[PDB]
């Protein structure tokens, strides 16, 4: 599930 | 006592190299962003402050060596405490008892909070100012602040992570650094280390109250859509 947090860390 | 100078633990010297000056974060957030307090703008400001904290974490020693799942779990356990500590330290540096300084540079009179805030928020702002007073009296310095940020980031019990060893070592090194630094730089504040750890207990209590305030706003449909702090709240 894509999340804002994951987008900041990738 | 006196800050910095010789005899500073390596971890603290490294963390200082990764901590941007307040003026630089201000410029960055004011850039990312552009009477009654503008609620949605303040929510966006808090989201941008957390983005800035995630950027700092990404560059830190140890954290930068972890896989994404471990990085997410650590941030999911520390986001609110890092935001509260950031606000608290900004007030310690600001040094004014009748107003609070926001990361954008905006100054908000406490009298204005009494007029505009409901009970949950007003009480939270005032409780945070009492911790600001305590930390100023204890002479919290920048070396201690960055070590406390790292300690919070790495506060999670390692049993919740894949890379146990690396994080356990980071926890031990950070506690040792704060203890060694406070003993060597503030010898006449004999229990400064314990007093800072008790201040972290209060940061955690403030954080919990801030989460309850965000949950009340969320149930009332008052938060902006796709707010990052609400994503963190629900994770
Ligand atoms: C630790 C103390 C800080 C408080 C943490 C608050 C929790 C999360 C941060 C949310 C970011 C947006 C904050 C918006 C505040 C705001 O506009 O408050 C207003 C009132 O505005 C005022 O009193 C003057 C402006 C006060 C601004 C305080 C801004 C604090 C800014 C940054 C702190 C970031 C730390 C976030 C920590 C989050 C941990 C979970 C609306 O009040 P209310 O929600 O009680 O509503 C009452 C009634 O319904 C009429 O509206």
């Amino acid at each position: 599930r894509p999340t804002i947090l994951y987008a900041l860390l990738s | 006592g006196s800050s910095g100078g010789p005899n500073v633990p390596e971890l603290i010297l490294q963390l200082l190299q990764l901590e941007p000056e307040e003026d630089q974060v201000r410029a960055r957030i004011v850039g990312c962003l552009q009477q009654p307090a503008p609620f949605s703008l303040l929510c966006r400001m808090a989201d941008q402050t957390f983005i800035s904290i995630v950027d700092w974490a990404r560059r830190c020693m140890v954290f930068k060596e972890l896989e994404v799942a471990d990085q997410m779990t650590l941030l999911q356990n520390s986001w609110s405490e890092l935001l509260v500590l950031d606000h608290i330290y900004r007030q310690v540096q600001y040094g004014k008892e009748d107003s609070i300084l926001l990361v954008t540079g905006q100054e908000v009179e406490l009298s204005t909070v009494a007029v505009q805030a409901g009970s949950l928020l007003h009480s939270l702002v005032l409780r945070a100012q009492e911790l600001v007073l305590q930390l100023h009296a204890l002479q919290l310095d920048r070396q201690e602040f960055v070590c406390l940020k790292f300690l919070i980031l790495f506060s999670l019990d390692v049993k919740f992570l894949n890379n146990h060893s690396l994080v356990k070592d980071a926890q031990e090194k950070a506690n040792a650094a704060l203890l060694d630094y406070t003993l060597s730089h503030y010898p006449h504040s004999g229990d400064k280390f314990q007093q800072l750890l008790l201040s972290l207990v209060e940061v955690r209590a403030l954080s919990m109250q801030a989460k309850e305030y965000l949950y009340h706003k969320h149930l009332g449909n008052e938060m902006p859509r796709n707010n990052l702090l609400i994503e963190m709240l629900q994770a």
